[PDB]
RNA sequence: CCUCCUAAAGAGUAACGGAGGAGCACGAAGGUUGGCUAAUCCUGGUCGGACAUCAGGAGGUUAGUGCAAUGGCAUAAGCCA
RNA sequence: AGGGCUACACACGUGCUACAAUGGCGCAUACAAAGAGAAGCGACCUCGCGAGAGCAAGCGGACCUCAUAAAGUGCGUCGUAGUCCGGAUUGGAGUCUGCAACUCGACUCCAUGAAGUCGGAAUCGCUAGUAAUCGUGGAUCAGAAUGCCACGGUGAAUACGU
């Protein structure tokens, strides 16, 4: 909750001030943070997919939903339904916790930093980011992994218009570049 | 949230460098001593310059020092 | 390259004639054939078309272009592939 | 069969070339192994020759034919190491 | 064994194990183990998080990885973009120092592109 | 044997007229209860590319229906337990 | 005067260095031969991580200087890895020769750390202080050897036979 906390009398107050919202209720909060990792080569062996399955859980506390492909494609040789990719949605008391992590352990781990970008926004006010390797996350164990694997990272926000997530973020002195 | 499916959920210690420690819950099942947190860190912290470029004239007046 | 204590070679008739380059304000490009010469600070902002052997060819020199010798911008050998 | 041509005295163009090609390809129906080979042309005064050397799976094969245009001296020369070639061979396969 | 931001081995003399970081060879290894008084002998497993850590202060006196690299690159582009003979034999991918091409250089140049 | 047109707004209606299918498949792809909503484009995002999986928006059935065509289908006859 | 003979899709010949443990690296410590030097060989001392710099004894030389042989040997370490194997390539920073080292020198330090895991068909050298392997000198020469011509160290294998 730390930083759910730090939203509840810090973020909220200030960003009270600087847009003028008259409600409270105007003021964006982050809604939900979700991790996609996709895993084509999954078609090739199985194995795979289970595997990230449990770095995906490492990771971030629960099971991740394994995906499947919505229709077939002959691009990448694939049919409807093959399972292709796992991700989890996180919500609350996790979902801020994850967050808290993210920020003060895992992101200045970045093999050569230069903060991240504040481009990366959807024009309605979310913020998706990718990660190349997962060692990035001390949750993992690097003398016992695989392969090297990314994900995306997407935070989805009640803020209404690009501008006004990026303060939420900020508000949390999020690394941007 | 579901029972017995998800892994085990805790409380740690996470020691950086700079003496900076936080309780923290995660997986990982035991104390982190890590080595560079969000205080630690060049670019939050303001360091990181952008490499010094256009010292060839400074260079060459630096180098020889000849009228 | 040469040694430090030594300092930087240019050919004199060329190191004159970018006084009258700089002092006496022209603005036209200097014949030469002084490959050897570094390229002192002064030389900067002047187009000078240095020989490659058959023609000379211009160098509008630059900031970056300081301590390399002229002939370093004027290629001697013509090849497109086989 | 990798060639090699020379021209000592002489300036072997794209036809002299080809055709030197052409006229060599054959000598392999006359013995399968035939490894590198070294061909030269000549011109002194008034005489056209060809020499060639053949590395071949254990020899060294060499003649030499002169004609009174180059074409008519290689051809000429193609005679001389067909033969030899054939009388390599049938030294091996003696059964 | 996490030292600028790359993982170290653990079973290596502290000396061959340093090298593994990308900007320094052996004399820097030989110098930071001593600088930061820690013996040479001394695998990495067998350390204290405290030596580990002046030990990670002495790596960063020098300019080391992504730093580095950048360093390099900006060198290079450098000479391309100045257009020098240096610069280009850059671009077309050949020896940059004088060494013959009508035959050997086959490092600039890679294996070997036939005819027809 | 099935579907559309010719067929003249009920049914039916010929030609060696114009176009296409069938000679099955399913113990679930049947019964019921509970729940669910498509195509496609745009924006952002590790490998990831015009196209895989993730997030948002526009859209509103342009999808879907074990297999032809026609008529149906949201209370879905479509999708999942 | 400047450039060219040093160009590079490629083919062939002669070499060097490797691919490792009969080896790499660090410390310690033995035993040669032959040859060169005059405005040349240049000690000792001081400086420098180093290439080198400054100062300046001796020697036309069985006397002085080049100029400490190396492999070997002992002690330690690496433990069969594309590695503490290899050292190509490239960036940065220097030194020296020379009116001058951009095209196009040799060398030094810091960083980089490629191909290569013993080589298809073919094919070469050598019968003893030989091959193999290890160092040393000279001619040319301002500077520019992996080539050439010389010199020692260690030191095999096998010849039934035609
Ligand atoms: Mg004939
Ligand atoms: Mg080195
Ligand atoms: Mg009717
Ligand atoms: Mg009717
Ligand atoms: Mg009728
Ligand atoms: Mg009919
Ligand atoms: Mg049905
Ligand atoms: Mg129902
Ligand atoms: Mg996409
Ligand atoms: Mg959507
Ligand atoms: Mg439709
Ligand atoms: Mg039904
Ligand atoms: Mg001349
Ligand atoms: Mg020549
Ligand atoms: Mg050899
Ligand atoms: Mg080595
Ligand atoms: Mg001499
Ligand atoms: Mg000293
Ligand atoms: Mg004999
Ligand atoms: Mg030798």
């Amino acid at each position: 909750a730390k930083l759910h906390d730090y939203y509840k009398d810090e973020v909220v107050k200030k960003l009270m001030t600087e847009f003028n919202y008259n409600s409270v209720m105007q003021v964006p909060r982050v809604e939900k943070i979700t991790l996609n990792m996709g895993v084509g080569e999954a078609i090739a062996d199985k194995k795979l997919l289970d595997n990230a399955a449990a770095d995906l859980a490492a990771i971030s506390g629960q099971k991740p939903l394994i995906t499947k492909a919505r229709k077939s494609v002959a691009g990448f040789k694939i049919r409807q339904g093959y399972p292709i990719g796992c991700k989890v949605t996180l919500r609350g008391e996790r979902m801020w916790e994850f967050f808290e992590r993210l920020i003060t352990i895992a992101v200045p781990r970045i093999r050569d930093f230069r903060g991240l970008s504040a481009k990366s926004f959807d024009g309605r006010g979310n913020y998706s980011m990718g990660v190349r390797e997962q060692i990035i996350f001390p949750e993992i164990d690097y003398d016992k992994v695989d392969r090297v694997r990314g994900l995306d990272i997407t935070i989805t926000t009640t803020a209404k218009s690009d501008e006004e997530g990026r303060a939420l973020l900020a508000a949390f002195d999020f690394p941007f570049r | 949230m579901k029972k017995d499916i998800h892994p085990k959920y805790e409380e740690i210690t996470a020691s950086c460098s700079c003496g900076n420690v936080m309780k923290i819950r995660s997986t990982v099942g035991h104390d982190l001593n890590l080595d560079v947190c969000s205080k630690c860190h060049p670019f939050f912290t303001g360091k990181q310059r952008d490499v010094a470029t256009g010292g060839r004239v400074d260079r060459f007046n630096k180098r020889f020092n000849i009228p | 390259p040469r040694s430090l204590k030594k300092g930087p070679f240019i050919d004199l008739h060329l190191l004159k004639k970018v006084e009258k380059a700089v002092e006496s304000g022209d603005k036209k490009p200097l014949r030469t054939w002084s490959r050897r010469s570094t390229i002192f600070p002064n030389m900067i902002g002047l187009t000078i078309a240095v020989h490659n052997g058959r023609q000379h060819v211009p160098v509008f020199v630059t900031d970056e272009m300081v301590g390399h010798k002229l002939g370093e911008f004027a290629p001697t050998r013509t090849y497109r592939g086989h | 069969m990798q060639l090699n041509i020379t021209g000592n005295n002489v300036e072997i163009t794209e036809a002299l070339r080809e055709f030197v090609t052409a006229k060599f390809a054959k000598l392999e129906q006359y013995f399968d192994r035939i490894n590198q080979v070294y061909v030269v042309l000549k011109v002194e005064k008034v005489t056209h020759t060809s020499d060639a050397t053949l590395h071949v799976n254990g020899g060294e094969i060499h003649a030499s034919a002169e004609g009174q245009d180059m074409y008519a001296a290689i051809d000429g020369l193609i005679d001389k190491l067909a033969r030899q070639l054939t009388k390599h061979k049938d030294k091996l396969k003696q059964h | 064994a996490r030292i600028a931001g790359i993982n170290i081995p653990d079973h290596k003399h502290a000396v061959i194990a340093l090298t593994s970081i990308y900007g320094v060879g052996k004399t820097r290894s030989k110098a930071i183990l001593a600088a930061a008084g820690i013996a040479e002998d001394v695998k990495i497993s067998e350390l204290s998080e405290g030596q580990i850590d002046t030990l990670r202060d002495e790596v960063a006196k020098f300019v080391v990885e992504g730093d580095l690299r950048r360093e390099i690159s900006m060198s290079i582009k450098r000479l391309m973009d100045l257009g020098c003979y240096r610069g280009l034999r850059h671009r077309r991918g050949l020896p940059v120092r004088g060494q013959r091409t009508k035959t050997n250089a086959r490092t600039r140049k890679g294996p070997r592109k036939p005819i027809k």
